[PDB]
DNA sequence: AAGCGACTCTGGTGGGACTCGAACCCACAACCTTT
């Protein structure tokens, strides 16, 4: 046991977890990530066709501007002003708390973070995909191969000295032909190189490599060049939204090499890495309940076959029928990469030995999940989950052991609405999980080797990051023209007081007592969280939903003298490696 | 071709497993299920006019205890398993924790004592005619299960529980300075002596010659422990030896055993299938039997390393019309493709040819079976899908043709979890489950063996007629078609009552004058079991015409065994002057044969009676009936149809199909007659337990 | 004093099983019902 508080105000037991997964993580990277991966697959400026003006029109979201908001933060005084700005534009951070939005022009429904080898110091960017309309809803049951758009949004390097005054970037999008996009992965590692790396002219240097998970059933696989390196190689003359159409790596799909009887398997709706090196296998779960898995290096003619256009299409090497119902979401292990655990709509959680298919590790049934998240260190899963089939109440946010220690499921943080999205930061081992109700929280896991029953209250290792809150001022236009988008954002400095501070109040009244909302459109509600990857920016954290709007924050109280020390040392490490 | 046969057999339990349905040689089918094994018996009933399949349901109960695998003490197992999971590094403490093979049972883990696998000996193997299965838990419990009486199946022997002492008294090395006996408590030991116990899957040989046969067990590490069991098996005392290979392929996935016979040579191996793509050929080397021998070297059958699964390895020979030669096909299910293989040896020495047939399924494969007669494989994927897929000979080795089975025109949405044909390909079994209704999901799960033909009524009345077998038993699957005919249209069909009219005009052997009994019998049963009652009433005559006939020539049997063997009091085991007046006794019998073996016979019994005695009255018996025997004040012993000895035993082995008994053979009798006594019944092949 | 880790302790609800309340069904005697 530690006992005394932690200089951020928790208490040194809620903390000593914290710390302890800084050093798991980086010696875990140190085993299984590596520095280059898939060195035949860089980016090619000729397969990168700029769209122009005319030619791009189709695939832009379609709300030009966003909802009205105006964003309170908590301790300063009331700005009072209604921001507004334009598709594909940012506010500047905040002076002092380097919080940032921007719109995308439609609602959100994927996203990910850009992953950076540690220390390397870069510039950071994520990838995004928000629907064309905000009145669209697609139904699972149909595939939809409509005309959509992935968006990068380039975030710069996020150091101290950088983020007052930030501003994101849209460095470059995609036109998708593909149906909207249902998850987006990147490589975990390995592909990433240095912008000034010497490649000749046609070879552009990579940035990174990315699977898109499509509504037409398909997984597309993109490595995508560094923006200096397309913007030096496109003429100066082109319109600055640069939407290119780009001929794919490969085209992942299900099949076999002469079967034209098409899949069942419809909609593609959840995406897996696998997450040591060399990064070999792609997961994917589908409608039909299968989970697909593709040997991306294969050169064997039963999986790889090349387009006319050049690219490869890979059908898989296995598949397997993990659920019953929709696989909504897959998070496979780090720790040792036979296993991967996967949820459905028949809201079983089901634990997977992956040379042994045939029967799961364990089915823990469950209310619906939404999301998973299985953090390096710990042997059990955390599941966001859609509050239907809950009792009143006892809907939330759950951890729940994979088996051995034979823990009770713990309950980590109660939640009145569905929590549509959750990710555990491994250098944090902490989760954010994303609300119908707009609320977004972190929460703090016990060290989860020591049984959850003995703590004593929950309440004390989580908090509000934000809120968003519709103030009057179902369609789109019907609400936005009647109401504007209220984000009330916690002073994360410190956790000082905390319980006693005005956001943890709004936030347990919360808790219980707060209804649902129905007859509006929920333009509150948001849809992605995700927690960086990076140790560069480890405490930083993006979130978006169905405003469009975009949101980025630092929680500057779980950033603390070992990560910073950490970061130096991997700084120092990098820089005297490469030059 | 394709129609269904009206039972559906519903399932209590999850269907589980690897290839989780069979159908043995012996017309029983097995579905490996997570709380039994459910066993299905196609009885031919000809006691009853329902046109439906007879199945018999029996079942293999799971294991009420999990099998933990023996590593090392008891307490330096506990001692390690706690220190794994004390172990502050993420990777050690859920690599153990997460593998449920270090824990089989755990506080909120699930148990895993339902069968992963299950695979039937062939006929002969059992203490009774019958076959055995061989049942493989999740939790690596691997049994051999018999069906002793009908009604419980039984264990003979746990062969996870041998090795592991095999195993623990020699340190768990197998050769035995192959290197120092590792430390427990690292983790790669613990995980290697878990690892090389850990049984895959498992396929019996063919039975060789007192009889044997092989079981195989194939580990995670690529050993394999070829077990040889005498013959009949009963137990632990059965198994004759243990003796281990080592592949060495890696991630070992599916196992068969090829058989060959060319110029009248013998040769075997092992087939061993990769989880990541490879299929070779291995020698077992290691046997002590003299009428099979071994493989001269291991040969690859795919090398490519593809990683697509075997999910599924079969063998079936062929003569090859071209090559004009005996053959052998093997075909793998890799992935959703189908791996074939044809290996003939030619003076050429062995010629391989090897390719996949492709464009089967956008799936991968579930189950895959062959026809073991024509080579015929049929393939299965979740979609519901299946397809047959028959092999076409060409001037060297074959191609392949195939077409789509249309199972959704006859049970509509459905999803398909395993096939199995019947041993004659009548028959496809195939598991099924409700499928997609139209893209929405089915609100609940429920289980079936369902069933579809796949040749017609007129195809298996060639092929009953042009019988190899010549074997009702065997071929009971072609004759339920027969059967289902004659019962939908109450009469033997023309073509096939003048054919087998032929048949016995020409060739006249008792398999054709059973075949006759079986069409009278179902018939009999079809108007409904005034000149219907004389019909019925002239049937019933007839019957009992070729019911005599078979139990005649059967008498004719005995007497020439006891005829051509000693002459000794242990005939008292065999009612003989009985049998001889009774063969002789009317001219309604021609046979001069019989009659001057009954005269040869005759002239050498003794005038002494030894007559038989009913036991409750020491009174005699006097020889009257075929059936039964009675005596003077009042009883009645049923006769037995191998020997002649009534039935007085307070335990008698009744037939399959209840047409006829025999006794137990008794340490009295002579090996002569305890041959007779394990032959079928005279009136059907049929075990008669 | 100040705190940790068991061990009860006070309340709220769901799963499958099961009571619940209704109409529907038999066959008869009562007699209304008809040339
Ligand atoms: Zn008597
Ligand atoms: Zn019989």
């Amino acid at each position: 046991h530690c006992r005394g508080m932690a200089p951020n105000g928790l208490p040194n037991h809620i903390m000593a977890p914290v710390w302890k997964c800084l050093h798991l993580t980086k010696d875990f990277r140190e085993q299984k990530h590596s520095y280059w991966e898939f060195a035949e697959w860089i980016p090619l400026a000729w397969k990168w066709h700029l769209l122009s003006e005319l030619e791009a029109a189709p695939y832009l979201p379609q709300e030009e501007k966003s909802p009205l908001f105006s964003v309170q933060r908590e301790g300063l005084p009331e700005d009072g002003t209604l921001y507004r700005i334009n598709r594909f534009s940012s506010i500047t951070a905040h002076p002092e708390r380097w919080d940032v939005s921007f719109f995308t022009g439609g609602p959100l429904w994927a996203l990910d973070w850009c992953p950076v080898p540690e220390g390397a110091g870069a510039s950071q960017y994520v990838a995004l995909f928000s629907s064309p309309d905000m009145n669209e809803t697609h139904p699972l049951s149909q595939l939809h191969s409509g005309p959509g758009l992935l968006q990068l949004w380039g975030l710069g390097t996020l150091q101290q000295e950088s983020c007052p005054g930030n501003r994101a970037h849209f460095v470059y999008g995609i036109a998708c032909d593909n149906g909207c996009i249902w998850d987006l992965k990147f490589c975990p590692s390995g592909a990433w190189e240095l912008p000034g790396t010497p490649r000749k002219a046609p070879l552009l240097p990579r940035l990174g490599l990315l699977a898109l998970a499509c509504s037409d059933g398909k997984v597309l696989l993109f490595s995508l060049p560094h923006p200096e390196a397309l913007l030096a190689q496109q003429p100066p003359d082109a319109v600055k939204p640069a939407i290119y159409k780009v001929q794919c790596v490969a085209t992942l799909q299900v099949g076999s090499m002469q079967a034209t009887d098409p899949s069942e398997c419809g909609q593609c709706l959840s995406l897996a890495w696998m997450p040591t090196r060399p990064h070999q296998h792609l997961a994917a779960g589908y409608y039909n309940g299968m989970v697909v898995f593709w040997n991306l290096p294969t050169n064997s003619p039963l999986q790889r076959i090349r387009l006319s256009d050049g690219s490869l299409k890979l059908y898989p090497f296995q598949c397997f029928l993990a659920h019953d119902q929709a696989v909504r979401t897959l998070q496979w292990c780090k720790a040792n990469s036979h296993f991967l655990v996967s949820a459905g709509s028949d809201r079983k959680i089901k634990f997977w030995d992956l040379r042994r298919p045939y029967e799961p590790i364990n089915s823990i049934k469950r209310f619906l999940s939404t999301e998973l998240a299985w953090l390096l260190p710990y042997n059990g899963v955390t599941v966001a989950q859609d509050n239907c089939y809950a009792s009143y109440g006892l809907c939330g946010i759950h951890y729940i052991d994979a088996g051995y220690l034979g823990f009770k499921a713990y309950f980590t943080a109660p939640r009145k609405g569905t929590v549509w999205s959750l990710s555990g930061s491994d250098w944090l081992g902490t989760i954010a999980a994303g609300d119908i109700s707009g609320e977004l929280i972190a929460a703090i896991l016990p060290d989860m080797a020591l049984n959850p029953i003995n703590v004593k209250r929950p309440v004390e290792r989580r908090f509000p990051i934000y809120k968003a809150d519709l103030i009057p001022y179902r369609t789109y236009t019907e609400t936005v023209n009647h109401h504007y988008l209220l984000f009330q954002d916690t002073d994360l400095g410190s956790f000082h007081d905390l319980l006693r501070r005005e956001p943890m109040l709004r936030m347990q009244e919360g808790e219980g007592h707060s209804q649902l909302c129905l007859d509006r459109l929920q333009l509150e509600a948001i849809h992605k969280v995700r927690f960086s990857p990076n140790l560069d920016s480890y405490g930083w954290l993006v979130s978006g939903g169905q405003s469009g709007l975009v949101r980025i924050h630092f929680v500057r109280g779980l950033a603390s003298p070992l990560g910073h020390r950490m970061q130096l040392e991997s700084r120092a490490h990098f820089n005297a490696m490469f030059q | 071709m394709v129609t269904r046969r009206e039972p559906a057999v519903k399932l209590q339990y999850a269907v589980s497993g690897l290839e989780p349905l069979a159908w043995s040689e012996d017309h029983r089918v097995s579905v490996s299920t997570a709380r039994s094994i459910a066993v299905l018996e196609l009885i031919c009933d000809v006691h009853n006019p329902g046109q439906d399949l007879v199945i018999h349901r029996t079942s293999v109960p799971a294991p009420l205890n999990s099998c933990l695998l023996k590593v090392g003490s008891k307490t330096e197992v506990a001692e390690c398993k706690e220190k794994f999971a004390a172990s502050k590094d993420p990777t050690v403490s859920q690599t153990f924790m997460l593998d449920r093979v270090f824990n089989p049972e755990g506080k909120a883990l699930p148990p895993m004592r339902g069968f992963k696998y299950t695979s039937w000996s062939p006929m002969g193997c059992d203490a009774n005619g019958r076959c055995l299965l061989a049942a493989l838990t999740m939790d690596n419990r691997l049994t051999i299960q018999a069906n002793l009486n009908r009604l419980q199946w039984v264990q003979l022997v746990d062969l996870t529980e041998i090795y592991g002492e095999r195993l623990y008294e020699t340190s768990y090395r197998l050769s035995k300075n192959e290197a120092p006996e590792g430390n427990l408590g690292d983790f790669a030991e613990f995980q290697r002596r878990h690892s090389m116990q850990t049984p895959v899957r498992m396929e019996w040989s063919g039975i060789c010659t007192v009889g044997s046969v092989l079981l195989a067990v194939l580990f995670e590490n690529g050993n394999i422990a070829v077990w040889q069991f005498q013959l009949p098996f009963v137990g632990k005392e059965s198994i004759s030896s243990c003796n281990t290979i080592e592949s060495g392929i890696t991630s070992p996935s599916v196992l068969f055993w090829w058989e060959y016979e060319h110029n009248n040579r013998k040769m075997s191996g092992l087939i061993v299938g990769s989880a990541f793509g490879p299929i070779k050929i291995l020698p077992v080397n290691l046997k002590a039997v003299k009428g099979y021998f071994t493989l001269r070297q291991p040969v690859i059958l795919w090398k490519e390393m593809d990683q697509l699964p075997v999910h599924s390895i079969k063998c079936v020979p062929l003569y090859h019309p071209y090559q004009k030669c005996s053959c052998s096909l093997v075909v793998a299910a890799r992935g959703s493709y189908v791996f074939w293989c044809l290996l003939l040896i030619s003076k050429a020495g062995l010629n391989v040819h090897n390719s996949h047939v492709t464009g089967l399924h956008s799936l991968p494969i579930v189950s895959m079976t062959a026809d073991k007669q024509n080579g015929t494989v049929y393939t299965c994927s979740s979609d519901g899908k299946v397809r047959q897929l028959i092999p076409i000979f060409t001037d060297v080795a074959l191609k392949f043709e195939h077409q789509l089975i249309k199972l959704s025109d006859v049970f509509g949405s459905v999803r398909t979890h395993g096939i199995a044909v019947s041993p004659c390909g009548a028959y496809l079994a195939i598991i099924t489950t409700e499928g997609m209704i139209n893209g929405l999901h089915p609100v609940n799960k429920n289980y079936q063996v369902q069933f579809v033909t796949l040749k017609t009524f007129e195809e298996a009345a060639a092929q009953l007629l042009e019988s190899s077998v010549q074997n009702l038993f065997k071929q009971v699957d072609l004759i339920d078609l027969v059967r289902w005919k004659i019962l939908k249209d109450k009469h033997i069909p023309q073509f096939l009552q003048e054919a087998l009219e032929k048949k016995i005009e020409s060739s006249g052997v008792t398999y054709f004058w059973r075949f006759k009994l079986f069409l009278l019998r179902i018939l009999y049963q079809s108007m409904q079991k005034e000149p219907m009652e004389e019909k019925l009433l002239e049937i019933q005559g007839k019957i009992e015409a070729v019911e005599m006939h078979l139990t005649r020539e059967h008498m004719k049997r005995v007497l020439g065994e006891v005829y051509l063997h000693t002459w000794i009091t242990e005939n008292t085991s065999i009612p003989t002057r009985g049998l001889c007046n009774f063969l002789m006794s009317d001219e309604e019998y021609d046979d001069r044969t019989a009659r001057v073996l009954i005269g040869h016979i005759s002239k050498k019994m003794n005038k002494q009676t030894f007559p038989e005695h009913c036991s409750l009255c020491k009174e005699i018996l006097p020889f009257t009936d075929r059936k039964q025997a009675v005596c003077s004040n009042g009883h009645i012993w049923l006769r037995c149809f191998l020997t002649y000895q009534s039935c007085q035993s307070l335990i008698y082995r009744r037939c399959l199909l209840h047409d006829s008994i025999a006794r137990h053979p008794a340490p009295e009798d002579p090996d002569w007659i305890k041959r007779l006594l394990q032959s079928p019944c005279p009136f059907c092949d049929s075990p008669v337990f």
